[PDB]
RNA sequence: AAGUUUGAAAAGCACUUUGGAAAGAGAGUGAAAUAGAACCUGAAGUCGUGACAAAGACAAUGGAAGUACCUCCAUUUCAAC
RNA sequence: UGGAAAUGGGGUGCCCCCACCCGUCUUGAAACACGGACCAAGGAGUCAAACAGACGCGCAAGGGAGGAGAUAUGCCA
RNA sequence: GAUGUGGCCUGGAGGUUAGGACGAAGCUUAUGGCGUGAGCCUAAGAUGGACCGGCCUCUAGUGCAGAUCUUGGUUGGCGUAGCAAAGAUCUAACGGAGAUAUACUCAACAUGCAACGUUGGAUACUGGAGCGGGGAAGGAUUUCGUGCCAACGGCACUCGUA
RNA sequence: AACGUGUCGCGAUGGAUGACUUGGCUUCCUAUUUCGUUGAAGAACGCAGUAAAGUGCGAUAAGUGGUAUCAAUUGCAGAACAUUC
């Protein structure tokens, strides 16, 4: 049976999942802490380079 | 966690709670919201009154910031 | 995403006395006509291949994290809980253990070891040292060769010092400004053995606040109120006030004898 | 250092000839350590060693070959007989032997000067 | 471990064996088993008479739909044959065992066979061609033989 | 398809003898050859051999309760106990 | 105090009695209904997203992010 | 068909507590003991040779008798069906380990059979639209000499396009 | 009797299991980082005292020159600046 549930609209009918025949269309954030570290390091290096300017 | 699911309890039952007669087939009633007026009409009418039709005027380019108005 | 599916396999259909599984095309090799594309076939694709967008990480409420840290710190000050967790504290002078702050001026591991022997943490250090061994199972081939127990944790007020303590095997170092629950309750069990310096011990009150004064560091945080004012319910149950209102004890029937009782009226 | 056991082992067993020379080092005697203040040196042909581990423990002889392809050295006095009566040498890993007298050349003396701990 | 059984007295026994003989295992099984309890000289006479076709080898286990003969009556059977390739192989094995006994310093006229065992060895593969373009196995089945004898 | 994964080290079986040879019987190396060369461990299934149990034709297997014979198994007892 | 006795297990045979071949679809199988020569290794309710209910935990007329930054921090995803 | 279980079992992680060259894992069983049961534990190995058990949490590619299931191996049928188109070989001497190969008795037969290459004789077949002598397509050392007989020439070989 | 059946000790055939792992898969980072008519990628044929495949190389052919190092390479030949030819 189905019963009393919300009518679903989940919007996943395109080839988004990478499989044996599809490249997929996805974006993950597994590099977030590394990129945060890189940005802070770049800011510190740039400040050292342009010292004493703000 | 996989160790709390019904599959672990059903190992050895050969049918996993879907019956010998009806069985577990692919799509026995169509996919998604199909048949809302034909063979799912009772469900749609008793649980979701007002799903079908049109009502009211249209507002083409809605901007919510000019409509912001909270109350206390 | 391509593993097990890099073949041009097709089913032979019925009419040949073989199963309907897809089979490798071609000829001239031992793999010609063999099964393919199936979780039950040799060289086939696994069932439900694993993906990288599984939920690996978790969110936790900030207040719940702070509550857990507070509970671990409170448990670390009960000597019976520390022994139950498994640390060897039999010659320790006092729990919580607080020492002078001059240890930050050490420069030699020999001096650090002398201090540990004086403070009597050497028993736990020796326990950790003697527990070292090679890991059991597959983990020894995956850069997890050795395992050992957890020893005492020494808390410092800042990042200075620690030069003479870094190489001592079986001793952990912590900073009072960033206390870690994974180190305060290893394996999910409370009761870590902690050695405090005077400066960090004094900073604790300002860091964590009291029941009535908010923390200076954690904005708008106070210690949770207890559910019970006194947690000794046995004393309450045996107090005179309760015994005054308890129901009286009555005399019961005598215990049945060894002989069987009769049941035949006629 | 190297947190990968797989990478550490690959570098050891695929090392070139000049890297295997350093890996096949032996400690010096107490008398030689006092004289040069050096704990260990790579083994060289025409050196004097004494065996400290294994069945040939206590034997003495002169190094005749550093094979470097089988990770062994050959000593003249360490040998055994075959079935037909001939004599063959037995290889010993350099970390089991101890050097008792160094073959000194001009380049060798410069190396000892570099590694002096004083 | 070499032999499945051990002689009662080792100093008065001789042994012999052969591996991967390249004779039919079923034929060699019947040929070797018939001499299990016989004296050495009596066993050698029997093999000579089989080659002359005056006595036969009884086939007791692997005998499905073979011919009947009158020479099988002395063994209490009705089916027997004269496998010459197995016989000459067993003749050589007895000579080797006899040579071992003489080297020890025993009398070959006083020796009795006490142990005979024949086992299947690894097979060799050829092919044959059938109707409708089919290819079907065409295999060979060699055998292992071991024995020892003791002096009476 | 296919780990050449013997052994710490080839020390990879000199020599006697039977055989055309393959090999067998001795001897020897090695802590082990039950580690003898694509040689660590060496399962299941199937087969050979020795000893024993018997057994008609009820296809065989199976249950329940006894008995005959065996038992490299366990526990208990061995003195006014 | 023994090559001991006794009581339980274990093995093989025998006697009297009892006893249709497993899995499956089916109203109905033992069936003249289908799949079934033997063994080893492999083999099938999973991951993600939206919603709801029951149960556990924190706070409460408020609850909570996310993205990002800052410095302990330059061992530490 | 639903639900419960300080219910059993498998690979890995955070803790804690132990074991091992006086022998870990794995493997074998007329080795008993325990549990209603999934299973757990001990004994023996005249097996093996270097790792690994219990308990509390966490985690998952986590339990097989059958899918005309997949891959590898084995197996009764079975020494069975058969190895029947193209007429065919016989003899002596050389060669070869391939023989005239024996315990007693004994003259020889009735106790070493069967099979092979070369040469000389004999007897046959192909019958010039030939199992004659040369080429194209295709093949690519199959050509020649010496040696050798593990596998291959569906029987055999001392022979061979091996 | 014989064939056949059953249990135990030993032995064959067979290659599972355990332990091992210079391989795979997945996730991050660094930078003076992106071929060719000045003939590339790919294809062919050759080269060692002994050399089939593979690896390296091109008639200067398992390689010439330079810097560093510091005594081998090895199945067997062969050769023999150490001040580093
Ligand atoms: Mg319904
Ligand atoms: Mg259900
Ligand atoms: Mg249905
Ligand atoms: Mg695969
Ligand atoms: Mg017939
Ligand atoms: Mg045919
Ligand atoms: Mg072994
Ligand atoms: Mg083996
Ligand atoms: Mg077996
Ligand atoms: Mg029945
Ligand atoms: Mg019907
Ligand atoms: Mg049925
Ligand atoms: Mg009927
Ligand atoms: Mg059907
Ligand atoms: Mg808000
Ligand atoms: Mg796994
Ligand atoms: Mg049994
Ligand atoms: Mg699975
Ligand atoms: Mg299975
Ligand atoms: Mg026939
Ligand atoms: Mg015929
Ligand atoms: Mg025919
Ligand atoms: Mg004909
Ligand atoms: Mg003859
Ligand atoms: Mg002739
Ligand atoms: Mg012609
Ligand atoms: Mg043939
Ligand atoms: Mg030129
Ligand atoms: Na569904
Ligand atoms: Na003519």
């Amino acid at each position: 049976p189905k019963g009393n549930n919300a009518i679903p609209h989940v919007h996943q009918k395109k080839h988004w999942n990478p499989c044996s025949s599809q490249k997929g269309n996805v974006k993950v954030f597994l590099n977030q802490p590394a990129q945060k570290h890189r940005r802070r390091r770049l800011r510190l290096l740039k400040a050292k380079k342009v010292f004493p300017r703000p | 966690p996989t160790r709390f699911k019904k599959c672990r309890h059903q190992r050895g039952s050969t049918f996993c709670g879907y019956g010998r007669v009806g069985k577990h087939r692919k799509h026995e009633s169509g996919r998604g919201n199909a048949g809302g007026m034909h063979h799912h009409r009772i469900n749609f009418d008793k649980y979701h009154p007002g799903y079908f039709g049109k009502l009211g005027m249209d507002h083409y380019h809605r901007k919510k910031n000019p409509m912001w108005k909270p109350t206390i | 995403r391509l593993s097990g599916m890099n073949h041009s396999a097709h089913s032979w259909g019925t009419g040949r006395a073989v199963a309907r599984i897809p089979r490798i095309s071609g000829g001239g090799t031992s793999t010609s006509g063999a099964g393919a594309f199936g979780n039950m076939c040799r060289g086939g694709r696994m069932f439900a291949p694993t993906k990288i967008f599984r939920r690996w990480h978790r969110k936790i409420n900030l207040h719940q994290k702070r509550f857990a840290v507070v509970s671990a710190l409170a448990a670390s000050s009960v000597p019976s809980l520390v022994m139950s967790r498994g640390h060897q504290i039999g010659n320790v002078p006092e729990v919580p253990l607080v020492v002078e702050d001059s240890i930050q001026g050490y420069e030699k591991t020999k001096e650090a070891m002398a201090f540990l022997k004086a403070i009597a943490a050497i028993d736990d250090v020796n326990r950790v040292n003697d527990s070292r061994e090679i890991r059991a199972g597959r983990g020894k081939m995956r850069n997890r060769r050795y395992v050992a127990r957890r020893g005492p944790m020494l808390v410092m007020p800042n990042n200075k010092g620690t030069r003479a303590f870094r190489n001592i095997f079986g001793l952990d170092l912590a900073n009072v400004s960033a206390l870690n629950l994974l180190h305060l309750a290893p394996g999910g069990h409370v009761g870590r053995f902690v050695i405090w310096t005077q400066s960090a011990f004094e900073q604790l009150d300002k860091i964590f606040g009291t029941f009535t004064e908010a923390s200076a560091v954690k904005k708008g945080f106070t210690l949770p109120a207890p559910m019970l004012t006194n947690t000794d319910v046995t004393r309450i149950m045996q107090s005179e006030e309760v015994r005054r209102v308890l129901k009286p004890k009555k005399l019961q029937a005598k215990k049945a004898s060894r002989f069987q009782t009769p049941t035949n009226g006629m | 250092k190297c947190g990968s056991r797989r990478k550490a082992r690959r570098a050891h067993f695929q090392a070139p000839s000049h890297v295997r020379r350093v890996l096949m080092s032996a400690p010096l005697s107490k008398e030689l350590r006092a004289k040069y203040n050096v704990r260990a040196m790579p083994v060289r042909k025409d050196d004097e060693v004494i065996v400290k581990r294994g069945t040939f423990k206590g034997r003495e002889g002169k190094v005749t070959a550093c094979y470097r392809l089988k990770w062994v050295i050959l000593i003249d006095k360490v040998n055994r007989e075959k079935a037909n009566g001939s004599t063959v040498a037995v290889g010993i890993h350099p970390s089991n032997v101890e050097i008792t007298k160094l073959k000194l050349t001009h380049h060798r003396k410069s190396i000892l000067e570099r590694k002096d701990r004083s | 471990t070499h032999y499945s059984r051990k002689p009662q007295v080792s100093s008065k026994s001789a042994k012999a064996k052969v591996s991967d003989l390249r004779c039919h295992y079923k034929n060699t099984f019947e040929t070797a088993n018939v001499i299990n309890g016989m004296p050495l000289r009596k066993a050698q006479q029997l093999y000579r008479q089989v080659l002359a076709k005056t006595r036969c080898i009884p086939f007791k286990r692997y005998n499905g739909k073979i011919g009947r003969t009158a020479q099988a009556k002395e063994w209490g059977q009705t089916k027997g044959r004269w496998p010459r390739k197995s016989v000459v192989a067993m003749m050589s094995l007895l000579k080797n065992a006899e040579a071992n006994a003489i080297e020890k310093g025993l009398d070959p006229n006083q020796m009795v066979i006490k142990h005979v065992q024949v086992d299947q060895a690894a097979r060799m593969r050829r092919r044959t061609y059938r109707a409708h373009g089919r290819i079907t196995p065409y295999m060979c089945s060699p055998c292992h033989v071991q024995l020892f004898m003791s002096e009476k």
